[PDB]
RNA sequence: CUGGGGCACGCGGGUACGCUAGCCGC
RNA sequence: UUGGGCUCUGUGGGUGCUUGGCCGCUGGCCAGACCUACUUCAAAGCCACCGGGGGUACCUACCGGUUG
C-alpha cells in the first residue's frame, strides 16, 4: 500500500493495516522480542496466570 | 480459385499469414503361413482388456488375423517403432568384439 | 425479415447486461416523468445495445476439448497426452511438488492468480510465486495447522494455527496472532466487504474486520460443529455445512441462519457455490453429491452418487468442477447450465485425476489459468483441463498481473470502496429499494363471525376493560 | 480436439512500448456489488466535497470607511465592479489586481442607494442627492461629474439598458423616469397614473428588452413596458417586497425579493400562482440576483446569510456566511456565473464561489471525469438518509438556528391553527388551496 | 528449504516470461545495441534492420532464400515461439538449426549478425537453442560478437558440457583455446557435441576452411592430451583406457576418415588417427583397421597426405605385412614410387615399403 | 499515460462494422479476432508518447488497405449493404490526432492530402491544405500545389490568391515564383483553347516584381527564360519573349545566360520548314555569342547542355547533327 | 452551420481518358 | 606396491522383526474397463478455552414482560 494522500487518510482515519484496538501496541511482540521466547503461545500463558494473581489481588 | 493474386496479396498484408506460416514450418512377403488363425476368432466386446481396440461399437467377434493386426495396432500405439528397425571396415571392427578381450 | 438479427440481437442484450425485466413506460400518467423516463429507458437500451455491441473485443479464446471418433470418450484422454498436445507455455505449468514428510497438504490459490499458499498440516506453510518458480516465504510453524488461505493480496495471509488464528505479512513476519476466534476449524475471506469469516468447533461463527479491525457480528450458530464451510462470492454470504447434514446458509446481519436447506441424512462432507451466483453442489456423508439452485432454493435432478462420499469439491469459473473424493478425484462440465431452465443428469463426466494411492487433501481451481491444483497427501500437483477458468478478464476488477504501481493502486482503490458489512442479504442488489411499512406510515401520515370468537378468546386473559372489546362484546351479544 | 486458454503477458504489455495494456471485460459475471459500490463512491463523493466545502475566496479592496450599501458589476466586461460607499463615496476595483483601488472619488452627502456604468465605459451614482455620472477609465483623473440630474425627488435605484444607452431610476414619489444618454434632460416620466407609493428598485429585462418591472411598496409590484409609455400590470401580495429581477434566460419568468423572507418565482403571462416559493430564511431578504446562466440564484438576507439557489428546489442548497459580515446587502454574480460578489455592512466586498466545492481551473481529463461522477452518483442517490444528511448539514450560527427553530415552532403553530379552524368551521365542505395559490392576495390592472 | 530447492528447479525449466520486469530483462537481452535502447526498441524497426542485413546475405549468397520463405517474412514478425506446442516448436527448432549450419561459414561479417540479432531478438535463440548456438560460435573465441554472445547467454541455460565459461561470464574476457581444450581433455563430452556439429556440417556439405582448421586442432590437441593422461603404465589399464578411447572417437573418425564429400574434414582425421597411431601403442589390428577404412576412403587431392599416414601406419606397426585391400589400393595409387621418395626424402617409409612387397 | 482508457474508447469506435461483417459471412470469427487484435496493438503504439509519424503513416496505410480488401471481399461475395464510411472516418481520425500529434512532418500532411484528393472529401481538402499552409510558410512545394490543383478544377480566382499569397511569404527562392508564371500563362493558354486577357500582362507585371525580388539572379532569369519559353504557341509570346530579353539585355549585358538568352530565343514556337531556318539563325547568334567576350566556359557549358537536349530531340539531318558534333567538341 | 430535412455514394460494357462527366445491368 | 592427501558434493543401504503397486475389494487391474443408478419417511438433548480491574451510548444474547 502507498502512503495515503490528504482525502484518503482523512476518510480512513479508523483504517490501519498493521496494528489494531485488539493488540495492545504488540505487548506480545513486545515481551518476547526483549527476552527471547519461543512460543508466544507461552508468552499468552504468562499472560493468563499474570492476570490471575492480579484478580486475586483485587480480591484481596 | 475466385481469388486474385494482388487480393491474396492484401490477405497476406494485413490479416496474417499463420496457417501458411505454419505450412511453411511443416515442409517382405511372408514365408510361413497358419489356418488356425483363420480358424480362430474372439470375442472383443466381452474381453475387457482388449474392449478398447476396436473401431466401431460393432465389433465383437473378430477372427484370428484381424485380431493379431489390431494387437499389432496396440503395440505400435504402445511404443513407436525405431529407427534401426527402419560394410565399412572400422565399422566391422567396431561390431567386433573380439576386438575387446582381456 | 433483416431485423430478426436486430431483435434477437435485442433480446440477447436485454437478457445479458439489461440488469432487470424493464420499466413500463405507458402506464405513467405524468408527461415529465413520461418523456424524462423515456429518454432514461432509451439510453439505457442504448448502453446495453453498446455493451453487446463491446462484447467481441475479448483477446483469448475458449478451451476446450472435443471427441473426435464414435469410441473417443473425454474421460479417456491422458494428460501426458494432453503435454504432447498444447503449447509450452501452459507445458511450463503443469508440474507436481512433491512435500513428503509433514501430512496431507492443503492448498489454495491467490484471488488474482499471482501466487498460491500451501499448509501441511503437521507443521508447514509455505506461499511460493508459482509461475516464475519462486518462493517469498516458507516456515515450517510446529504446531499442527487447521487451515490456510491468502488475504486480499499476496501481501498477507491467514492461518488457522492450534489454538489461535494468524496473520501473516509476505516475508514471512506474523503481523498478529489473534485470540479472538479460538480454535478455528474453518476459515475463508469475504473479500470485497474486508472480512474474515471464522467458524470454530464449538459453532460460534465471527465475523472480522480486516482494514479496521473489530469484530462486527459474533454469532451463536446453536446446531451442530461447523463440519464444513465455503461462501458465496456474489452474495458474500456462508455456506456452511453441518453434522445434521443439513446445510445452512448464513449472513452477518441476523442471529437467525437465513436459509437452511436440506441434504444427504449425515453430516455433509462439502460444499461449493456458482461465483456468478446460481447454484451450489454439496457432497454428503451419505455417499451422494448433489446440486441445488439458490434464487429458487431447490434441487434441480436426482441427486448423484459417489463411489466415496467425497471429502473436497471445488468448481470452476464456468459449469466445470472437480469433485475430490478420497484417493481420486473426477471433473464433470455442464452440471448446471445458465440458460436450460430445468437441467439434465449426464451419464459420463469430463475427466479425472487418477487413483494411485495418492488420498486428496482438498482441490481448487487457479480462477485464471486453466489449470488444476490438487492438493493430496503426498504434497501439491497442478494438472491442466483446457476447459476450466475463465477466458478474457477485466483488470479492473482483477489483474493476473499487476505492477506494483497497479498494485498499490488496487489496494487505495479498495480500501475506497470497502463495503459497510451491514449490507447483506439474500437478494444482493437490493439498495434503494423502498421500506413497505414505513412508506405506509408516510402515506397515512400524509393523507390523514368466526375470527372474533378467538379475538374475545385471547382477549379473556389480559383483562383490561377495553371499550374495543366492549364493542366485540356488544357485537358479539347481537350476534 | 484439445485447446487451453494461453495468455502471453505480452498481450499484457507490448515488447518495445511503456503502456501497461489494460483489457476489460463486462461480464455481471465479473463484476458484483454493483448497486452497493457505486452507493459507497458516492458516501465517500458526499465527504470528499464537504473535506472541499470551501467558499471563500476574497476581500479586496481596504473596505469602504462605513458600509457598503451600493454596489454593481458591469456586465459586459468581465473584471470591473464599482462599489460605493454608506458615507457617501465610491470606487472602482479591478477584478484582477485584487489588493488595491482602480479609481476612487466621494459622490454625495446622504448614503449613496444606486450605482452602475454606462455601456460605453462610464459609471453612474443615483443617492438622494441626486443622480450624477463620472467616467472612472479616463487617462487623467478627475473628481468632478460630466453628468447630473436634481428633479425627481430622491433617486431609489438605477436600472440600465443591455445594449443601447437607455437608463430609468426610480424615485420614491411613486414614479420612474427613463433617460436615454446624450439626447434627454428630464426623461419620461412614467407611474400608475394615481399612485404615490415609493419604488424601490427596477431592472431593465434582458430577455425582451425595452421592458420594465418596479416594486412598490403596497406590498405591490408592477410591469412596466417602454414602446407603450404605461404601466401594465400591479399585483398585491401579502407582505411587501424588496428588489425585483427578471430571468436572463426564461422571459416570462421573474423574480421578487420579498419581506416574506421570500424569493417569490413569477411569471409575467400568468400571475395566478407564485411558480415557485422560496421560503428560505429568518431575517427579510435584502437583494436577489439571477445567475447568467439562469439556473442560479443569490438570495442575500438581512441577516448574516447568503443562501445560494437553484431555480427548482424550494429550499436551501446553501448557506453562506462569516461572522466578520453581519448584514450584507447587495449581492450579485459575475460573467462566468461561478463567482458571486457580496457587498456587506462591515464595509467588504468579498469573492465568493458558488457550488462551493468545486475547485476551478484546467483540470486534467480523469479530473472532471471523477467530478462529474461524483455529480452524477450523488444525482441518483440524493434521498437515502445516510447521504442525505451528510448532505444536508451545513454549520449555522447560533441566534440563525435558534431562529429557524422558533420559525419552524411558531409556524406549526399557525397551521395547527388554520387547520383547526378549517375542520371545525365550515371550511370543511371546500376546496384546500394550495400553498403558490395562496402566494397572491390580488391582481390589479 | 527442500520445497525451496524443487522450486528453483522449476525455475530453472521456466522459459516464457512471467512478469513485467522480468518480461523487460529478456526483452532487452540484445547483441547489436544497448539495453538501454534495447528496451525501447520495438520489433517493427528491428525487422527492418534485420531485413536489410538478411537481403545483403542472400545476396551474397543464393541458400537464404528458404529462410526468407520460412523464417525472415512479415508472418516471422509476429510468430511467438512459445504460444505454440511441442512439435511445432520441434520443426521450429530443425529450421533454426539448419539455418545456423547454413551461416555458420559467413560469420564475422555485419549482416549475418543482423540476423543474429533477429534470432535472439524475435525468436529467444539464445534461450532455447542454446547448444547448436554456443557450438556454431564456439570457433571464433577471439572475437567481440563472440564476447557480447557470451555477455547475454543465460548461466542456467549453457549446457553441461558448455559450463566452462563460468570464470569468464563472471569476468567478461575472450577464452583461449588451452582453456577449451584443456576442457576436452578431462571432459569428454565438449569434443563429442563438437564433433556432432561439425560432422552434422559436412554432412549437409557445409563445411568450411576455418570450421574444419578450428576442428582439426581441437581434436588434435584434444587426442593428444587424452593419450598425454591416458598411458598410465598399468598393463591391462592401458588397454582398457585405448577401448574406452576408441568407443569414444569411433564415429567421428570413421564418418571423417572416408566422408568422401570433404577433402579438409579427410585431412583432419588423417591427423587424428596419425597422431592416435605414432603416440598411443596400439594394436595392430585396429592400426590395420584405421588403414583399411582409410584405404577404403581417400580421394587424389587427399592423396600424398594419405600416404603419409600409412607411412605413419604401418611405421608404427609391429607385424611385417599389409592385409589385402590395402595393397590392392596402393597398385591403383598412379605414381607410387615417385611419391614414395618424396616422403621418404622427409617421412623413413621402410615398413610401409616392406609390408606392400610381402603383400 | 492513459492510453488504456483512450484505446478503449477508440476501440468500442471500431466495434459495431465489425459486429456487421461478422454478421456477415465476409469475415470469419479469426479472421476478426486478428484484426481486432492488430487494430489494438496499431491504436496502443500510436497514442504512445514517444511517438513518430512514420509509425502513423504505418497505421494509415493499415486502415486504407484494410478498407481496400474488404472491398474486393464484398465485390467477390456480390454484397451491397456495406459501404466504406465508417472506416474513412476512423483514419480521419488517425490522422487528425497525427496532425496533432506532429505538426512538422510535411511528407505526412502530403500523404493526408493525397489520400483525401483521391476519397473526393473537397472541402475538406481545402481546409485542410488551408491549415497546413498555414502551419508551414515556407514551402514552395505545399503553395504549388495549392495553387495548382485549384488552377486544375478550374478555380482561377482561388489559385490566384494561394499563389498571390505564396509569392508574399516565400522570397528566397525563384521556384514558385516560376510555377507562378508557368500556371498564368497556362490559365492563358486555356482560354486561347477555349477560343487583360488579350494583353496577358500579369507574367510582365510578376517579372517586373522579381527584377527587384531578393532573390534576383540572372540564371534564375534564365530560367525564367525557359518557363516562358515553354509552350509557345500563344499570342503575345513573342511579346513577352522580347520584353524578358530586352529586360535582362538591360540589367545584365554580359552574361553568359544572357549570351545564352540571344541565341535560344526565335525557337519560341519551334518543332516543317521553319525549324531549319530558325536553327541557322540561331546558329548565327550562337557563334556571335562564341565571338563574344564573355565567361566562354560558362557559356559553352549552357550550350554543351542545351545542345545534349537538341541531339535528345531526333528527327534531324545528319549533317546539322555532325556540324553540331563538332562545334560541341571544339569546346 | 453536429440547425434540421431531402438526393447520391459499390462492379461491367458504353457515350468518354496522361482523367471521370452521362445509358442500362449486376 | 606402476602417484597420493585434505576438503566438499551426488547415489544406495541401514540406522526398529524379513507378508504386494493400484481400485469404486469375499472381487478386479495393471494396454484396463464401466460410468449417474436407486429411492422411504430431516435431525434426541448437553458440552464447547477468549489476559485482569473498569464503563455500558449502540449491537448481540439471556430473562421477564407489551401491541399484533
Amino acid at each position: 500500500v502507498r502512503k495515503l494522500k490528504y482525502h484518503e487518510q482523512k476518510l480512513l482515519k479508523k483504517h490501519d493495516f498493521i496494528n489494531y484496538k485488539s493488540d495492545n501496541n504488540h505487548r506480545d511482540h513486545d515481551v518476547i522480542r526483549r527476552y527471547m521466547i519461543q512460543k508466544p503461545e507461552d508468552y499468552h500463558k504468562y499472560n493468563r496466570l499474570c492476570g490471575s494473581l492480579r484478580q486475586f489481588a483485587h480480591r484481596l | 480459385a475466385e481469388k486474385d493474386a494482388e487480393e491474396e496479396e492484401l490477405e497476406k498484408f494485413v490479416l496474417g499469414a499463420k496457417e501458411t506460416f505454419r505450412e511453411q514450418l511443416f515442409r517382405d512377403a511372408p514365408a510361413w503361413e497358419d489356418s488356425d488363425d483363420e480358424r480362430l476368432t474372439i470375442s472383443l466386446a466381452g474381453a475387457t482388456r482388449l474392449r478398447k481396440l476396436r473401431i466401431s461399437e460393432s465389433e465383437d467377434l473378430v477372427s484370428g488375423i484381424e485380431y493379431a493386426r489390431r494387437l499389432r495396432q496396440q503395440y505400435l500405439r504402445l511404443y513407436p517403432q525405431p529407427d534401426w528397425a527402419k560394410p565399412l571396415p572400422l565399422d566391422s571392427f567396431l561390431r567386433d568384439a573380439n576386438s575387446f578381450k582381456v | 425479415k433483416a431485423e430478426l438479427d436486430r431483435i434477437r440481437r435485442y433480446k440477447q442484450a436485454q437478457k445479458k447486461y439489461g440488469r432487470g425485466p424493464r420499466v413500463d413506460i405507458k402506464s405513467v400518467r405524468d408527461k415529465k416523468l413520461r418523456r424524462t423516463l423515456t429518454n432514461l429507458e432509451n439510453k439505457y437500451k442504448t448502453a446495453a445495445l453498446k455493451a453487446k455491441e463491446a462484447e467481441i473485443l475479448l483477446e483469448n479464446q475458449t478451451g476446450f476439448l472435443e471427441p473426435e471418433g464414435e469410441l473417443e470418450r473425454t474421460y479417456k484422454v491422458r494428460q501426458d497426452e494432453i503435454v504432447k498436445e498444447v503449447a509450452v507455455e501452459v507445458a511450463q505449468k503443469k508440474f507436481e511438488l512433491k512435500l513428503t514428510e509433514l501430512g496431507p497438504y492443503t492448498c489454495e490459490y491467490s484471488r488474482n492468480g499471482r501466487d498460491l499458499i500451501l499448509a501441511g498440516r503437521k507443521g508447514h506453510v509455505a506461499t511460493m510465486d508459482w509461475r516464475e518458480g519462486k518462493l517469498g516465504c516458507e516456515l515450517q510453524l510446529g504446531e499442527t495447522v487447521r487451515d490456510a488461505r491468502f488475504l486480499h493480496n499476496n501481501q498477507f495471509f491467514a492461518v488457522a494455527q492450534k489454538k489461535y488464528v494468524y496473520i501473516y505479512d509476505h516475508n514471512g513476519v506474523e503481523i498478529h496472532c489473534l485470540r479472538k476466534h479460538v480454535e478455528v476449524s474453518h476459515m475463508e475471506f469475504l473479500p470485497y466487504h474486508f472480512l474474515l469469516a471464522t467458524l470454530s468447533i464449538s459453532g460460534q461463527l465471527k465475523y472480522q474486520d480486516t482494514s479496521t479491525g473489530q469484530i462486527v457480528a459474533e454469532i451463536a450458530t446453536k446446531h451442530g460443529t461447523p463440519v464444513s464451510l465455503t461462501q458465496n462470492p456474489y452474495n458474500a454470504i456462508l455456506h456452511i455445512g453441518q453434522q445434521n447434514g443439513t446445510v445452512t446458509l448464513w449472513s452477518p446481519n441476523s442471529t437467525d441462519p437465513l436459509v437452511k436447506l436440506l441434504a444427504h441424512r449425515g453430516p455433509v462432507r462439502s460444499l461449493a457455490v456458482d461465483r456468478e451466483g446460481r447454484y451450489m453442489v454439496s457432497t454428503g456423508q451419505d455417499n451422494k453429491m448433489c446440486i441445488w439452485d439458490i434464487r429458487n432454493f431447490k434441487e434441480a435432478v436426482n441427486s448423484y452418487f459417489t463411489r466415496a462420499p467425497a471429502t473436497s469439491v471445488a468448481i470452476s469459473d464456468t459449469g466445470l468442477t472437480a469433485v475430490g473424493w478420497g484417493t481420486h478425484t473426477t471433473i464433470w462440465k455442464g452440471l448446471f447450465n445458465k440458460e436450460r431452465p430445468v437441467q439434465v443428469k449426464v451419464d459420463s463426466p469430463y475427466m479425472t485425476w487418477g487413483g494411485q494411492g495418492q488420498v486428496v487433501e482438498r482441490v481448487r481451481w487457479c480462477p485464471f489459468e486453466d489449470i488444476l491444483g490438487i492438493g493430496h497427501n503426498e504434497g501439491f500437483s497442478s494438472i491442466i483441463v483446457p476447459g476450466a477458468g475463465e477466458a478474457n478478464y477485466d483488470a479492473l476488477e482483477v489483474n493476473p498481473f499487476e505492477t506494483k504501481k497497479q498494485r498499490q493502486e488496487g489496494e487505495v482503490k479498495a480500501l475506497l470502496n470497502k463495503l459497510q458489512p451491514e449490507m447483506i442479504a439474500l437478494d444482493p442488489n437490493f439498495i434503494g429499494n423502498l421500506d413497505l411499512r414505513s412508506e405506509k406510515q408516510r402515506q397515512a401520515e400524509r393523507d390523514l363471525n368466526t375470527a372474533l370468537k378467538k379475538y374475545l378468546r385471547k382477549q379473556r386473559k389480559k383483562n383490561i376493560i377495553d371499550e374495543k372489546r366492549l364493542k366485540a362484546e356488544e357485537l358479539y351479544r347481537q350476534m | 480436439k484439445i485447446k487451453a486458454l494461453t495468455r502471453s503477458i505480452t498481450a499484457q504489455q507490448a515488447p518495445g512500448s511503456d503502456v501497461q495494456r489494460a483489457p476489460r471485460n463486462l461480464a455481471p459475471e465479473l463484476h458484483p456489488f454493483e448497486r452497493a459500490r457505486e452507493y459507497q463512491r458516492a458516501l465517500n463523493a458526499v465527504k470528499l466535497e464537504r473535506m472541499f466545502a470551501k467558499p471563500f475566496l476574497g476581500q479586496l479592496g481596504n473596505g469602504h470607511v462605513q458600509g457598503v450599501y451600493s454596489m454593481c458589476k458591469d456586465k459586459n466586461s468581465l473584471n470591473c465592479i464599482a462599489s460605493g460607499s454608506g458615507d457617501g463615496v465610491v470606487k472602482v476595483w479591478d477584478l484582477t489586481t485584487r489588493d488595491e483601488e482602480t479609481w476612487r472619488v466621494a459622490a454625495h452627502n446622504n448614503i449613496v442607494k444606486g450605482l452602475t456604468f454606462t455601456n460605453d465605459k462610464k459609471l453612474l451614482s443615483c443617492a438622494t442627492d441626486g443622480i450624477k455620472l463620472w467616467d472612472p477609465y479616463a487617462s487623467p483623473s478627475n473628481t468632478t461629474p460630466i453628468a447630473t440630474w436634481q428633479e425627481g425627488g430622491p433617486y431609489t435605484s438605477l436600472s440600465f439598458h443591455r445594449s443601447a444607452n437607455t437608463f430609468a431610476a426610480s424615485s420614491g414619489q411613486g414614479c420612474i423616469r427613463i433617460w436615454d444618454l446624450e439626447h434627454s434632460t428630464a426623461g419620461q416620466a412614467i407611474q400608475w397614473p394615481s399612485f404615490v407609493d415609493t419604488i424601490t428598485d427596477v431592472c431593465f429585462n434582458q430577455v425582451e428588452t425595452s421592458v420594465i418591472g418596479s416594486v412598490a411598496t403596497d406590498r405591490s409590484i408592477i410591469l412596466f413596458d417602454l414602446r407603450t409609455n404605461m404601466p401594465v400590470i400591479k399585483t398585491v401580495l401579502h407582505f411587501a417586497c424588496n428588489r425585483i429581477v427578471f430571468n436572463p434566460m426564461e422571459a416570462m419568468n421573474l423574480a421578487v425579493a420579498s419581506e416574506d423572507h421570500n424569493i417569490y418565482i413569477f411569471d409575467a403571462r400568468n400571475f395566478d400562482k407564485a411558480l415557485n416559493i422560496q421560503k428560505g430564511h429568518v431575517a427579510a431578504v435584502m437583494d436577489v440576483e439571477f445567475s447568467p446562466t439562469g439556473e442560479e440564484l443569490v438570495s442575500g438576507s438581512y441577516d448574516r446569510t447568503i443562501r445560494l439557489w437553484r431555480r427548482d428546489a424550494g429550499h436551501s442548497r446553501d448557506v453562506y456566511h462569516t461572522k466578520r459580515m453581519q448584514r450584507v446587502f447587495r449581492t450579485m454574480w459575475t460573467m462566468d456565473s461561478k463567482y458571486i460578489l457580496t457587498g456587506s455592512d462591515d464595509g467588504n466586498v468579498r469573492l465568493w464561489r458558488a457550488n462551493a466545492s468545486e475547485r476551478s481551473g484546467v483540470k486534467a481529463t480523469r479530473q472532471r471525469q471523477a467530478l462529474e461522477y461524483n455529480n452524477a452518483l450523488l444525482d441518483r442517490y440524493g434521498h437515502l438518509p445516510e447521504i442525505r444528511r451528510i448532505r444536508r448539514h451545513r454549520h449555522l450560527p447560533k441566534v440563525v438556528k435558534k431562529a429557524t427553530e422558533i420559525k419552524r415552532e411558531e409556524l406549526a403553530a399557525i397551521k395547527r391553527r388554520e387547520e383547526n379552524e378549517r375542520k371545525h368551521s365550515n371550511k370543511k365542505y371546500e376546496k384546500r388551496k394550495s400553498e403558490r395559490e395562496k402566494a397572491v392576495l390580488v391582481k390589479q390592472q | 528449504s527442500s520445497l525451496a530447492q524443487q522450486l528453483a528447479q522449476i525455475a530453472a525449466n521456466s522459459r516464457s516470461s512471467f512478469n513485467v520486469k522480468a518480461l523487460k530483462a529478456s526483452h532487452s537481452k540484445s547483441l547489436i545495441w544497448e539495453p538501454r535502447v534495447a528496451v525501447s526498441q520495438t520489433f517493427a524497426e528491428i525487422y527492418s534492420q534485420c531485413y536489410e542485413g538478411f537481403k545483403e546475405l542472400c545476396h551474397l549468397d543464393s541458400r537464404f532464400v528458404p529462410f526468407d520463405a520460412t523464417l525472415f517474412s512479415a508472418q516471422s514478425q509476429e510468430v511467438d515461439r512459445t504460444q505454440m506446442t511441442a512439435e511445432e516448436n520441434a520443426a521450429l527448432d530443425k529450421r533454426v538449426d539448419s539455418f545456423l549450419h547454413l551461416v555458420g561459414s559467413r560469420l564475422r561479417l555485419m549482416p549475418a549478425i543482423k540476423a543474429v540479432e533477429w534470432l535472439i531478438r524475435r525468436f529467444r535463440i539464445h534461450e532455447f537453442n542454446t547448444g547448436t548456438l554456443l557450438a556454431t560460435f564456439l570457433p571464433y573465441h577471439t572475437i567481440p560478437a563472440f564476447v557480447t554472445l557470451l555477455s547475454i547467454l543465460p548461466v542456467q541455460r549453457i549446457p553441461i558440457e558448455y559450463r566452462f565459461l563460468d570464470p569468464y561470464i563472471k569476468s567478461l574476457t575472450p577464452p583461449p583455446r588451452a582453456a577449451i581444450v584443456q576442457q576436452a581433455t578431462n571432459r569428454p563430452d565438449l569434443l563429442s557435441a563438437i564433433s556432432r556439429y561439425t560432422l552434422d556440417s559436412c554432412r549437409a556439405k557445409q563445411e568450411y576452411p576455418g570450421l574444419i582448421s578450428f576442428w582439426g586442432g581441437i581434436m588434435a590437441e584434444a587426442v593428444n592430451g587424452m593419450i598425454d593422461k591416458m598411458r598410465s603404465g598399468r598393463r591391462a589399464i592401458q588397454l582398457e583406457n585405448d577401448h574406452l578411447l576408441l568407443q569414444q572417437i569411433g564415429p567421428v573418425l570413421s564418418e571423417a576418415m572416408v566422408m568422401k564429400d570433404v577433402p579438409g574434414i579427410q585431412i583432419a582425421s588423417y591427423m587424428v588417427v596419425a597422431i592416435l597411431a605414432a603416440k598411443g601403442s596400439l594394436n595392430d589390428n585396429i592400426l590395420t583397421a584405421f588403414m583399411e577404412q582409410l584405404v577404403h576412403g581417400w580421394t587424389v587431392d587427399t592423396l600424398r597426405p594419405g600416404l603419409v599416414c600409412l607411412t605413419m601406419l604401418a611405421q608404427h606397426r609391429s607385424a611385417k605385412q599389409l592385409s589385402g585391400r590395402v595393397a590392392k589400393a596402393v597398385i591403383k595409387v598412379p605414381d607410387l614410387v615417385s611419391s614414395l621418395r618424396d616422403i621418404s626424402k622427409e617421412h623413413q617409409v621402410d615398413k610401409l615399403a616392406n609390408g606392400l612387397v610381402l603383400a | 499515460a492513459w492510453v488504456a482508457d483512450k484505446a478503449r474508447f477508440y476501440l468500442e469506435r471500431a466495434a459495431p462494422e465489425l459486429r456487421e461483417w461478422e454478421e456477415k459471412e465476409i469475415f470469419t470469427k479469426d479472421e476478426i479476432r486478428n484484426l481486432v487484435a492488430k487494430r489494438s496493438d496499431f491504436e496502443h503504439l500510436v497514442l504512445a508518447p514517444g511517438t513518430k509519424p512514420t509509425d502513423f503513416l504505418n497505421y494509415v496505410n493499415w486502415e486504407r488497405s484494410l478498407d481496400r480488401l474488404r472491398a474486393k471481399r464484398c465485390a467477390r461475395l456480390n454484397i451491397r449493404s456495406v459501404t466504406s464510411h465508417a472506416s474513412q472516418a476512423r483514419t480521419f481520425g488517425i490522422f487528425e490526432r497525427a496532425v496533432l500529434k506532429h505538426p512538422g512532418s510535411i511528407e505526412l500532411w502530403l500523404a493526408y492530402l493525397e489520400f483525401a484528393a483521391q476519397v473526393k472529401a473537397t472541402k475538406r481538402w481545402r481546409r485542410i491544405m488551408t491549415r497546413a499552409l498555414r502551419l508551414h510558410p515556407m514551402n514552395a512545394s505545399l503553395w504549388t500545389l495549392a495553387g495548382r490543383r485549384a488552377a486544375q478544377n478550374g478555380d482561377m480566382q482561388r489559385a490566384r490568391a494561394h499563389f498571390l499569397r505564396g509569392c508574399r511569404f516565400c522570397t528566397r527562392e525563384p521556384t514558385l515564383w516560376l510555377e507562378y508564371a508557368r500556371c498564368e500563362m497556362d490559365w492563358l493558354a486555356r482560354m486561347e483553347a477555349k477560343k487583360p486577357a488579350l494583353s496577358g500582362a500579369i507574367p510582365i507585371a510578376v517579372f517586373d516584381v522579381a527584377r527587384k525580388q531578393p532573390f534576383w539572379g540572372p540564371a534564375a532569369a534564365e530560367k525564367f527564360f525557359d518557363v516562358f519559353a515553354k509552350f509557345g504557341h500563344l499570342s503575345c509570346h513573342e511579346r513577352i519573349i522580347s520584353h524578358v530579353v530586352t529586360t535582362m539585355q538591360e540589367l545584365f549585358p554580359n552574361h553568359p545566360c544572357t549570351w545564352s538568352v540571344h541565341i535560344r530565343q526565335p525557337l519560341v514556337g519551334v518543332d516543317t520548314p521553319a525549324f531549319p531556318k530558325a536553327l541557322r539563325e540561331s546558329l548565327a547568334r550562337l557563334k556571335a555569342a562564341l565571338q563574344s567576350t564573355t565567361d566562354r566556359k560558362a557559356l559553352a557549358t549552357k550550350m554543351v547542355a542545351w545542345m545534349d537536349g537538341i541531339l535528345a530531340i531526333e528527327k534531324l539531318d545528319a549533317a546539322i547533327r555532325t556540324v553540331l558534333e563538332h562545334t560541341k567538341r571544339s569546346l
